[PDB]
């Protein structure tokens, strides 16, 4: 799925994820380095 | 409040075909994903499959794909499952779903859990047998046999008597009938002087039987 | 298909500790997983998704990590209703894959089985058939071997058993096995023995009956 920087995709839920919520998380998404 | 109000199984034999229903409301129904899984005895869960809104998109765990076949019907805000060829193994409780992420907040919804028994047994009440009675403590109990389909229960002097009580689960007897034992323990100097009968109903052959159990 | 593999069928716990429920995927799986909790008789329960994330509602005592191929859900003060059984599943792949499950129980002191053994009643011989029934009760931990032996031959693939959940009292278990046989088997064989092994017994116990008598 198409999500905006701040966001990446989650399959299971099929729905675009604020980044933020994985910051705190020592394996956060790639894509959301640039915001985290 | 939300809920996914599952109908639509029970009893089919092997070679047969069963369509389980479950409708959605609290939610909108048509912007999710709607999943299935089941629980076999003694298996962990099993992922059937997942449709998405528009039914474009309909993935299923590879034993079943020929066998199951996922639809929804997003004007009855319906989800199905068409079970075909049926077997053993599909013996289970099975499970719809909505996995989604919404205003905000991850989100699941479960249906209540839809029973399917496969098999060639016609329903049939058990047959219930004592099982006649260590120092102060004496065990005895009833064996609830050869009945169809799951589930009985067993109640001890009418609910009275609940302490020590064990009734285990059901085995699956090679005949293709269910049997289980209820045992309790009580004190041995009781005996003689305290009566013990067990209670065991079974609701899909809609009967009843008391048996005393006695030295 | 990626096998998720828990390599703990039980964990054992109790009130107030932590527990950390592992799970292995075949190949790497990056954070797409997620944590479901099943109790007998109800729907399994959502905890955690992209492998740290919680669902709306789940308590905040419930926690996930992992990425690649190791992930681990944890219960820190755990607290009754969280005994039940948990299952880690991936979504990097279709088709989705879970777990074989992990069920929690609560550690107690050990304590052998009370074996008792019941001969047929008459009235199933009168049916033609004969169960004999051993039981093993309030045990622990769930462990536990029976054997069957008729005539001191040990018996094999003519037993059923079956194990309780775990006691909500005195967290125990209870075991029954039913040695089934037809009548003309069951009397042309004088003494039926139920031999029984587990931690709280220092040597094998046996229950006998002999048949008539
Ligand atoms: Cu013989």
């Amino acid at each position: 799925g198409q999500c905006s920087q701040n966001e990446y995709f989650d399959s299971l839920l099929h729905a675009c994820i604020p980044c933020q919520l994985r910051c705190s998380s020592n394996t956060p998404p790639l894509t959301c380095q640039r915001y985290c | 409040q939300v809920q996914l109000q599952q109908s639509g199984g029970g009893l089919v034999q092997p070679g047969g075909s069963l369509k389980l229903s479950c409708a959605a409301s609290g939610i909108d129904f048509s912007r999710y994903w709607m999943s299935w899984v089941r629980r076999a005895p003694g298996k962990g869960l099993e992922w059937i499959g997942e449709i998405n809104p528009d039914s474009s998109t309909i993935n299923y765990a590879p034993s079943l794909k020929d066998k199951f076949i996922i639809s929804r019907d997003n004007a009855k805000n319906t989800l199905y499952l068409q079970m075909s060829k049926v077997r053993s193994e599909d013996t289970a409780l099975y499970y719809c779903a909505s996995l989604y992420y919404d205003y905000g907040d991850a989100m699941d919804y479960w249906g209540q859990g839809t029973s399917v028994t496969v098999s060639s047994a016609s329903t049939k009440g058990p047959s219930v047998f004592p099982l006649a009675p260590s120092g102060g403590t004496a065990a005895l109990g009833c064996l609830v046999k050869d009945y169809f389909p799951e589930p009985v229960t067993v109640s001890w002097n009418s609910g009275a008597l609940t302490s020590g009580v064990h009734t285990f689960p059901a085995v699956l007897q090679s005949s293709g009938l269910y049997s289980l034992s209820s045992v309790v323990t009580v004190p041995s100097s009781s005996l003689g002087t305290q009566t013990y009968i067990c209670n065991v109903n079974h609701k899909p052959s809609n009967t009843k039987v008391d048996k005393r159990v006695e030295p | 298909d990626i096998v998720m593999t828990q390599s703990q069928r039980f964990m054992t716990t109790s009130v107030g500790d932590r527990v950390s429920v592992t799970c292995k995927a075949s190949q790497s799986v990056d954070s797409n997983v997620a944590w479901y909790q099943q109790k007998p008789r109800q729907s399994p329960k959502a905890l955690i998704f992209s492998a740290s994330l919680r669902f709306s509602g789940v308590p905040a005592r419930f926690t996930g990590s992992g990425s690649g191929t190791d992930f681990t859900l944890t219960i820190s003060n755990l607290q009754s209703e969280d005994l039940a059984e948990y299952f880690c599943q991936q979504y990097n792949n279709y088709p989705l894959t879970f777990g074989a499950g992990t069920k929690l129980e609560l550690k107690r002191t050990v304590a052998a089985p009370s074996v008792f053994i019941f001969p047929p009643s008459d009235e199933q011989l009168k049916s033609g058939t004969a169960s004999v029934v051993c039981l093993l009760n309030n045990f622990y931990p769930r462990e536990a071997k029976v054997q069957w032996k008729v005539d001191n031959a040990l018996q094999s693939g003519n037993s059923q058993e079956s194990v309780t959940e775990q006691d909500s009292k005195d967290s125990t278990y209870s075991l029954s096995s039913t040695l089934t046989l037809s009548k003309a088997d069951y009397e042309k064989h004088k003494v039926y023995a139920c031999e029984v092994t587990h931690q709280g017994l220092s040597s094998p116990v046996t229950k006998s009956f002999n048949r008539g008598e």
